[PDB]
């Protein structure tokens, strides 16, 4: 029994391939092989084109008050600041825009084959 | 990006994750998608660690401990990193060139995957 | 008729008339080995010529008046025919008190002021109250402010509404100018030369050479070097009171690295004590005090208060007291509070031109108001209701 | 630049995590308050009193270089800041960054 | 060498902190009424009994304590085994052992 070889290298070498997130684009928008076994043809072709969110619907849901509580089953301003509120509402608008853009981005791609086709073509 | 000052999952399963990130320019409270909690737990993120979170993907990287806690022990095997200087929320508009071969090789083999076949691959 | 404004601090008494200027006078008696039987009182310290080995007789212990005889003697000297010639029976006095003042001290203050001197009317407030009143007079659009009073014997942080003090959020730091001076004495005695009997000279040294570092560890690394690159290190010539009346710092061009000088001056070399001593205000745990510093205490006090008011408090941080005169104090406070303050809330820290006399100016302003007569307590009302109504009216 | 702690172990204490470690040279002795990661590293590599070890502070890399009561105990300061210089070939960088655990290919071909 | 228990270290720290509040280090040159503790014990001031003096004492800091050398003040990686004092170099250790370790000279 021998001790292993301890190979010492510069700490900078281990970060050679690393790229900061602010310096790289999202490669998940071209991920076709990741959709196989997870995304179905129904989702890509029939559901998402009909039930995609819109900016109007998102804004309406965000601005509207909380829904009433679900019924139980039955067996049958001195300290107000204008600048702070303007900043907060701008932040809320930006958050809603980000939610919309991300929801559109995460369902844009359709599978090459899809779960239904693969299941049909897969013999026991 | 910033030092983690609070990490509180909100139970209804987990409805959302409330995180507190600190920078030199202030503190920001963020509501996280519950899927990011798995990434936070895998990375072993605790209070006082300097992390960044990608808004579009939810990726979390714990890039060391804050140097304000460097004296909490006399001998720990930790990498202590300065507190980030800018704002917690950083926006940059970038233009990156990729080639068709990059997308081909990116779609030739799967990435990640918690299955046994993926791990052995 | 006239109104007397007094800031009975543990170190300096800011005493003056409402219609006149302000004078800074030490509020303690002195004894020296150059005088066999002679106790100096208040500003009489100017008369002595060899303040080395000076003995201090203080009326305050841990920032509260505990010794009544020396304070009485100092007041009699200040109110006597030599200083101000106060007509007690027809004069109103505005005198400051420490925060959270004990009941017994308040009873003794009221009794002495209303019986031993028989003042026409007395108004007891806290220095922070006067500072807040002055700040609100200066800034009429602001509804709230937070006052940081880093003084001789402690450092309080008090938030003030427009006309009320949030007693629930008052935070006290047990670090003051006295503690810093004693720590500097101890450090110098342990390291270079014994100066434990030179409180006056070491206090002047602290006032002259110390500063607050923006980057603590960069300054430590710079000080650890030897040669030209050690810009932090300076040479101080202590006053011998024979040919050097007051201490001074040698010019950098005249500095000698070896440390030996042909002139027989007793030279005290300070490199890391320049910023280690002021840092105790921001990090009490450096010396062993398990208490939060000024910025963390400010943020904690503000965050204890309701959420709606918080942006108003963060926008109006005011620094008062002697310790605020350190170079770099304001920048360090602003940086730390900005680091801890939520990003959506703006942070503004204001350092007045004379933080020593801020409370005195506030008292002068509050004397000139038309609501002054309702605040004070008269002797005629003192006779019957005084002992209860002093507690009732004064928001100590 | 790295911080390297080289000395002789005097006493190692681990309690249910907190721990203390006492190290000595011929000129100075010190007790350290240990963190969780360094405690785990010292548990993984069996360290007992009398062993002469060197620790890389940032990584916990502990290598036992003998026992003293055989290598003589270190003389000077226990904690030393050292400048380490590495010359890494472009091939080495490529192989290390080619895949996870890719540095193994520098020794077994398989690039 | 000898080892000092927690009580001795706490007493030494308390004594140094109280000594930092001393008005003067020497005695009266003339060589021939209460104190704060007397006022506290007379006030009978109880915790959680409203806003008062004791409740206003600042709490422990969140940031951990930073060690400094007991001799020269520069940062100190080392802790003395005997007394728990911090130090940074062999020279500083020798000075501490000669001056303030064990017996307080
Ligand atoms: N330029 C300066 N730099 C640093 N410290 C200073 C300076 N000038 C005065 N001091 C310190 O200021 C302190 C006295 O400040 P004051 O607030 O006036 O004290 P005081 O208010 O009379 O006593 P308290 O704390 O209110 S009971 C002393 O400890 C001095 O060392
Ligand atoms: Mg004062
Ligand atoms: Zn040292
Ligand atoms: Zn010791």
């Amino acid at each position: 029994i021998t001790p292993g070889i301890c190979f010492s290298t510069a700490s900078l070498v281990l970060r050679a391939t690393d790229v900061h997130p602010l310096q790289r684009i999202d490669m998940g928008r071209f991920d076709l092989i990741g959709l196989e076994g997870r995304v179905s043809r129904y989702e890509a072709d029939t559901f998402l084109p009909r039930h995609r969110l819109s900016r109007r619907v998102l804004l309406e849901v965000a601005t509207a008050p909380d829904p009433p509580p679900r019924p139980k089953p039955v067996k049958m301003s001195p300290f107000y600041l204008d600048s702070l509120e303007e900043k907060r509402k701008r932040q809320r608008s930006e958050r809603l825009e980000r939610i919309f853009q991300l929801s559109e981005a995460h369902g844009a791609l359709a599978p090459v084959y899809g779960t239904e086709v693969l299941d049909f073509c897969t013999l026991p | 990006e910033g030092e983690v000052t609070e990490l509180t999952p909100c139970e209804t399963t987990i409805s959302h994750v409330i995180i507190g990130l600190k920078t030199a320019k202030g503190t920001k409270q963020l509501k996280l998608d519950p899927s990011i909690f798995e990434s936070l737990q895998k990375e072993r993120v605790e209070a006082g660690d300097v992390i960044y979170i990608e808004a579009n993907s939810g990726a979390v990287k714990r890039q060391g401990r804050c140097d304000t806690y460097a004296t909490e022990f006399d001998l720990e095997a930790e990498e202590y990193v300065p507190l980030p200087k800018g704002d917690v929320h950083k926006k940059k508009e970038i233009i990156q060139d990729v080639t068709l071969h990059d997308l081909d090789v990116a779609n030739a083999r799967p990435q990640g995957g918690q299955d046994i076949l993926s791990m052995m691959g | 008729m006239t109104t007397l404004v007094l800031d009975n601090g543990a170190y300096n008494a800011k005493i003056g008339y409402s219609h006149e200027n302000v004078s800074v006078i030490p509020n303690c008696q002195f004894r020296s080995k150059t005088a066999r039987l002679k106790t100096f009182t208040a500003n009489q310290i100017d008369e002595i010529k060899d303040p080395s080995g000076l003995f201090y007789i203080l009326p305050f212990q841990k920032g509260y008046l505990v010794n009544w005889d020396v304070q009485r003697q100092v007041w009699d000297y200040l109110f006597g025919k030599e200083m101000y010639q106060v007509d007690f029976l027809d004069t109103n006095i505005i005198i400051t008190e420490p925060y959270f003042n004990f009941t017994s001290i308040q009873e003794s203050m009221n009794e002495i002021l209303f019986e031993e001197y028989q003042f026409q009317a007395v108004l007891r407030v806290n220095a922070g109250a006067l500072s807040a009143h002055r700040y609100f007079r200066d800034n009429p659009s602001e509804l709230c402010c937070i006052i940081v009073d880093s003084g001789y014997s402690f450092t309080h942080i008090v938030p003030y509404c427009r006309s009320k003090k949030k007693k629930e959020a008052i935070i006290r730091i047990n670090v003051g100018g006295k503690l810093l001076t004693n720590h500097l004495k101890e450090i110098i005695s342990y390291r270079q030369l014994h100066v434990m009997d030179e409180t006056h000279v070491i206090n002047q040294v602290k006032e002259d050479v110390c500063y607050v570092s923006q980057d603590f560890y960069r300054d430590m690394d710079i000080a650890k070097l030897k040669g030209e690159e050690n810009t932090v290190m300076i040479d101080y010539v202590l006053p011998d009171f024979s040919t050097i009346k007051k201490g001074f710092c040698k010019p950098r061009e005249e500095m000698v690295l070896s440390g030996k000088y042909k002139s027989g001056e007793q030279i005290l070399r300070l490199a890391n004590e320049r910023f280690a001593v002021p840092e105790i205000l921001f990090n009490p745990s450096d010396i062993g005090i398990q208490e939060m510093g000024i910025p963390e205490a400010i943020v904690y006090s503000i965050q204890n208060l309701p959420e709606e008011m918080q942006p108003h408090f963060f926008k109006n941080i005011v620094l008062t007291g002697g310790n605020s005169l350190f170079p770099g104090f304001r920048d360090r406070v602003y940086s730390e509070v900005r680091c801890l303050t939520p990003t959506d809330y703006d942070v503004s820290v204001v350092l007045p031109e004379n933080p020593i006399t801020y409370a005195w100016e506030g008292g002068k302003l509050i004397s000139e108001n038309d609501d002054f007569e309702d605040m004070v307590v008269t002797r005629e009302d003192y006779e019957e209701n005084g002992h209860s109504v002093c507690e009732e009216k004064f928001d100590i | 630049e790295t911080e390297i702690i080289e000395g002789e172990v005097v006493e190692i204490q681990i309690d249910r995590k907190v721990g203390k470690l006492t190290l000595k040279t011929t000129e100075m002795e010190t007790i350290y308050d240990l963190g969780t990661k360094m405690i785990e590293s010292l548990t993984k590599d069996k360290v007992q009193a009398g062993d002469v070890i060197t620790i890389d502070k940032a990584t916990g890399k502990i290598s036992k270089l003998g026992r003293s009561f055989f290598v003589q105990c270190p003389d000077g300061e226990l904690q030393k800041r050292k400048e380490v210089v590495h010359t890494v070939s472009l091939h080495e960088i490529d192989v290390i960054n080619s895949r996870t655990q890719g540095f193994l290919a520098l020794f077994s071909g398989d690039t | 060498r000898r080892v000092l228990d927690r009580a001795a270290r706490q007493r030494r720290i308390n004594r140094q902190l109280e000594a930092l509040e001393n008005d003067n280090f020497q005695d009266d040159p003339h060589a021939g009424r209460k104190n704060f503790q007397a006022l506290l014990e007379e006030q009978n001031l109880s915790v959680a009994e409203g806003p008062n003096y004791l409740t206003a004492c600042a709490g422990p800091p969140s940031r951990p304590q930073r060690p400094f050398c007991a001799v020269c003040g520069f940062p100190s990686p080392y802790t003395c085994v005997s007394c728990g004092a911090r130090y940074c170099t062999v020279r500083c250790l020798g000075t501490h052992q000669e001056t303030r370790c064990l017996k307080w000279t």
